[PDB]
């Protein structure tokens, strides 16, 4: 997976937030 | 260490800092003054920077006045209409390495950055917000830009729309306070009909669907079908004078210019964004009307969820804090070693 793939599937992955 | 993400809309700047899960400063993208503090003066016109001198005042007002940072201080995070020009792309690159002296900068499209926010990568966007609306289909996270769509027709078209059918009548609102008065009563009490027609009769046909409302010199308004009539405007832009087809037949369109391969994953893949498709009703109309249109076997479904307001920044704050995103800032040595053109190469 290039660098670019590697960022497609964190996107989709997704994460928390942190609450403001 | 902390990046910035900064959305400058044409309505309302949104900024704060990556990794969050909204915006700290939410204030609108004017100068008489700036911001929340001449005449009125919007330097973005329907999503595209025309005011340079304004524009930096309006950036240097986020970063001093509302989030209280030093930009130079931070990667900042940017963002852009569909279709930005490339010279308007340079033009922001260089401010922001020259004047702000960012050590680090990217710059990414609105809906590509909502369709991030709802966890995808591939799919079609409609972002609305004040002064502009797109269909925007994303492969990949690529904008395809011969079928990005541009409607000139969004929040600030239908609040004067508003005006103009309750000034018809007797309720004169004119003035810019009188339009910001206006934006409230739409964004309270608007909502996208089903059935335009139905709705209309059911309108003529009981009270059941007015609301009241008071102005300011305590003068109380009823408004009835007007609560769907402003709307409509998205989906029967004739109602302002405009030729173009409404947002489900350029959403078609925009699909019909993408190759039959990614179809399917558009139609099942149409991420709402921006304050504009806020009202009830509208995803379900969409639903209605992009069936009507599909193949009849086309699977279909309209994402647009409760924060959609301030979907693009929440894209923003992931793309900017995933780990996997730290080498696709430009630094300030390659915008030293490569000028402005260098935002072509990474964005
Ligand atoms: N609940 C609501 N219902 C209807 N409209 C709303 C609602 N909330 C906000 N809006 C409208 O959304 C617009 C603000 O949206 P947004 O911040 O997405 O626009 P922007 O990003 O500044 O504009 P653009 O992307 O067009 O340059 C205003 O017209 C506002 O009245
Ligand atoms: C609360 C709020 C909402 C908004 O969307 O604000 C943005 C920014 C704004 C700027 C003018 C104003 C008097 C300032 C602040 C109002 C900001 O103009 C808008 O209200 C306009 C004029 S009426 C409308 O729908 N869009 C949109
Ligand atoms: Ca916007």
């Amino acid at each position: 997976p290039s660098p670019r793939e590697q960022l497609m599937e964190s996107i989709r992955k997704g994460k928390e937030l942190k609450q403001i | 260490t902390t990046a910035l993400v900064c959305d400058n809309g044409s309505g309302l700047v949104k900024a704060g800092f990556a990794g969050d899960d909204a915006p700290r400063a939410v204030f609108p993208s004017i100068v008489g003054r700036v911001g929340d503090e001449r005449t009125l003066k919007y330097p973005i016109e329907h999503g595209i920077i025309t005011n340079w001198d304004d524009m930096e005042k309006i950036w240097h007002h986020t970063f001093y006045n509302e989030l209280r940072v030093a930009p130079e201080e931070h990667p900042t995070l940017l963002t852009e209409a569909p279709l930005n020009p490339k010279a308007n792309r340079e033009k922001m690159t260089q401010i922001m390495f020259e004047t702000f002296n960012v050590p680090a900068m990217y710059v990414a499209i609105q809906a590509v950055l909502s369709l991030y926010a709802s966890g995808r990568t591939t799919g079609i966007v409609l972002d609305s917000g004040d002064g502009v609306t797109h269909n925007v289909p994303i492969y990949e996270g690529y904008a395809l830009p011969h079928a990005i769509m541009r409607l000139d027709l969004a929040g600030r078209d239908l609040t004067d729309y508003l005006m103009k059918i309750l000034t018809e009548r007797g309720y004169s609102f004119v003035t810019t306070a009188e339009r910001e008065i206006v934006r409230d009563i739409k964004e309270k009490l608007c909502y996208v009909a089903l059935d335009f027609e139905n709705e209309m009769a059911t309108a003529a046909s009981s009270s059941s669907l007015e609301k009241s409302y008071e102005l300011p010199d305590g003068q109380v308004i009823t408004i009835g079908n007007e609560r769907f009539r402003c709307p409509e405007t998205l989906f029967q832009p004739s109602f302002i004078g405009m030729e173009s087809a409404g947002i489900h037949e350029t959403t078609y369109n925009s699909i019909m210019k993408c190759d039959i391969d990614i179809r399917k994953d558009l139609y099942a893949n149409n991420v709402m964004s921006g304050g504009t498709t806020m009202y009830p009703g509208i995803a379900d109309r969409m639903q209605k009307e992009i069936t009507a249109l599909a193949p009849s076997t086309m699977k279909i479904k309209i994402i647009a969820p409760p924060e959609r307001k301030y979907s693009v920044w929440i894209g923003g704050s992931i793309l900017a804090s995933l780990s996997t995103f730290q080498q696709m800032w430009i630094t300030k040595q390659e915008y030293d070693e490569a000028g402005p053109s260098i935002v072509h190469r990474k964005c």
